[PDB]
């Protein structure tokens, strides 16, 4: 799909492996403030990917795109980086 | 503006045409006037018409041969505007007093009133092939007219109409089933359908109309009549089993099974007319009877579920509901579950799932019951249920596959999924080497069974149910709480629960736009729950950096095990 091509283009996903440990915004004592910083981090990324879209409506479009055969092969690349 | 506007006057009667056939309106009005009228003399009463019996028979002919045969609704609308079922027919039935039941003429005119009242108060279904442009025009008026009929019948000061209805069928009800003719069996059907019709009438989408119905039913001894037909469902009765069931179904409509207004009836019904009535309906559905209809199947499952909850509010004897706990019922509902899913019938499945939930809640209360025979039967039912994989794989697939099926269906499947896990968990626990081999083997089988509720499909269905937290009650919140609590306490590490959309909901549920009310008893349990899930969420991101990219939830059970 042309609308789901934003994930295929590899512009958003390489920033999810580079910007996530970069912020280091983690506190073990707090659950709410840490998850609020996490939600604000993804809300920023979703607005840059495609603006003028509802937050809840955007998240559901990402998971539906993930089920695709082309996307599944690309996702299996990220899990291999963990293995020694 | 200083002076009045001339357009303030409205529009105006024979000179202006109506939606009905102009000659029908004249003919129907010739009949409604000829049947009688109120006496001009003070305390005179109601003057019955001279040819009242024949005009009533002529009005019945106008319904069957003009409205029904030609697919029209003109005579129906004419009688609605005349409001005879509220202004004329009620006064005629008032004349036939309990001491005057011997009057043949007064009993025949009373029957002719119900032979007219039944088709007029009959429920209408908009979605039909037979329906034309004519039907669709009149239906909104007739539906409102039917509410006006019910109101007048329930609140009639002069005479008890519902008690008068029972008296019409009563002599043909006394004679044996073999001795009853086709005419005599028709009077029982007509009177039973009249009681169902008035109980059916509700405004299309007030609680006083629901209360007044129960109050009129008990006072005019209709609940006593319903009990006598239901308790003798074997001998003297047959076919009427579904008609009586429908009356009680429209009575228990949006009624709580515990601490109700009809508390006097519920105890008497379970003691006399539960097993003979519900065993007959079960046998009627199995043999594929001609009198039974498709909608009667889902109504049956609703009433079984309703009366099982009503039984646990009293729990005088768990033997009074023995007919619905038989293995014959189990085979029947399991075949009904497979058939309803295939035919894509969700309303039938909703009632079947809710019925099955109440059966499982009953066997659990029979396991802790004081009766020695009750614990014996509860354990032999649970023994089969713990190993019957045919039932297991079917229930698990329903909760896994959910898409635009409605909240009523969602509340029914999550009710069954939560109870099935909870009841089997109790069985999973309860010379030394021989006894342990058979006792500890059930713990292996339960972890295999609980693994059916772990996939993404079952998770998402419970997540979408949790979304309605603002409207969910204390018991409804317990189901969602105990499911997610079962995910972390499964050693699963809630890998399935880790998804942006799922994490979003849990946060704003406690701290966000909808605070779920801090004073609620379920809030404190949920606040402790969400914090425990989010604690493992932050920890798993540090443990594995792949979780940041695999937060999509599009994963399966094999990739989730890699993460934990």
């Amino acid at each position: 799909k042309l609308d789901d091509q934003r994930l295929l283009s590899e512009k958003g996903i390489p920033k999810l492996r580079k910007m996530a440990p970069r912020l280091k915004f983690k506190g073990k004592g707090h659950e709410f403030s840490d998850t609020a910083r996490l939600l604000s981090f993804y809300q920023e990324w979703l607005d840059d990917l495609f603006p003028k879209a509802t937050f809840l409506d955007a998240l559901a479009m990402v998971e539906k795109a993930g089920h695709k055969t082309t996307v599944r092969n690309a996702r299996l690349k990220w899990i291999d980086e963990l293995r020694p | 503006h200083h002076h009045s506007a001339g357009l303030e006057v409205l529009f105006q009667d024979g000179e202006v045409n109506d939606v009905v056939h102009p000659q029908v309106r004249a003919h129907i009005n010739s009949l409604v006037s000829a049947l009688g009228g109120i006496s001009i003399d003070d305390d005179g009463g109601y003057k019955l018409g001279d040819d009242a019996l024949e005009v009533l028979r002529d009005l019945k002919k106008w319904i069957r041969f003009y409205d029904e045969k030609t697919n029209r609704m003109d005579v129906a609308r004419c009688l609605a505007e005349a409001n005879i079922v509220s202004t004329d027919l009620l006064h005629i039935l008032a004349l036939w007093t309990p001491n005057e039941n011997s009057n043949k003429y007064k009993a025949r005119i009373a029957l002719a009133c119900f032979e007219l009242m039944v088709p007029l108060t009959w429920p209408i279904e908009k979605d039909r092939e037979t329906m034309t442009i004519n039907h669709h025009r009149h239906i909104p008026v007739l539906q409102l007219a039917q509410l006006g009929y019910k109101r007048a019948i329930i609140n009639y000061d002069a005479a008890p109409i519902l008690s008068t209805a029972v008296r019409v069928a009563l002599p043909a009800m006394a004679m044996p089933i073999g001795e009853r003719t086709a005419r005599d069996q028709g009077i029982i059907k007509l009177i039973l359908y009249f009681l169902r019709n008035i109980a059916m009438i509700t405004p299309p989408p007030s609680q006083i109309s629901r209360s007044a119905l129960i109050d009129a039913f008990s006072y005019q001894d209709i609940f006593l009549t319903l009990l006598t037909i239901a308790s003798n469902m074997g001998e003297d009765f047959r076919t009427e089993d579904v008609i009586v069931m429908e009356i009680i179904f429209h009575l228990v409509k949006r009624v709580d099974p515990k601490g109700q207004q009809l508390g006097s009836f519920v105890s008497d019904f379970l003691d006399s007319g539960f097993n003979p009535l519900f065993s007959h309906i079960r046998k009627s559905l199995e043999r594929e009877a001609p009198h039974v209809l498709h909608y009667h199947q889902s109504q049956f499952f609703y009433l079984v579920a309703w009366f099982l909850e009503a039984e646990r509010a009293r729990r005088s004897s768990f033997n009074l509901i023995a007919s619905v706990l038989t293995q014959e019922m189990f085979i029947a509902l399991n075949r009904a579950l497979d058939r309803a899913y295939g035919d894509k019938d969700w309303r039938l499945l909703t009632s079947a799932m809710r019925c099955f939930t109440q059966i499982l809640l009953t066997v659990q209360e029979m396991f802790d019951s004081g009766n020695d025979e009750d614990q014996e039967i509860a354990d032999n039912i649970l023994s089969r249920l713990f190993y019957e994989e045919s039932t297991h794989d079917a229930v698990a697939n329903i909760v896994r596959t959910y898409k635009d099926q409605g909240f009523e269906y969602l509340d029914a499947c999550t009710e069954l999924a939560h109870t099935f896990l909870r009841i089997l968990e109790a069985y999973s626990k309860q010379d030394e080497k021989m006894a342990e081999k058979t006792s500890q083997e059930r713990k292996f089988d339960f972890k295999r069974f609980a693994a059916r509720f772990t996939p993404q499909g079952v998770v998402d269905t419970f997540v979408t149910f949790t979304k309605y937290y603002r409207d969910l009650d204390d018991s409804q919140l317990k189901r969602a709480h105990r499911y997610f609590y079962r995910v972390a306490f499964k050693q699963e590490m809630s890998v399935m629960l880790f998804r942006l959309d799922i994490i979003h909901l849990f946060y704003n549920m406690i701290k966000g736009p909808e605070p779920l009310d801090k004073n609620s008893p379920m809030y404190k349990e949920w606040e402790e729950l969400v914090r425990q899930i989010l604690k493992r969420c932050i920890r798993k991101l540090e443990e594995r950096p792949a979780l940041f990219t695999e937060i999509l939830f599009s994963k399966i059970n094999s990739t989730a095990y890699y993460l934990e």
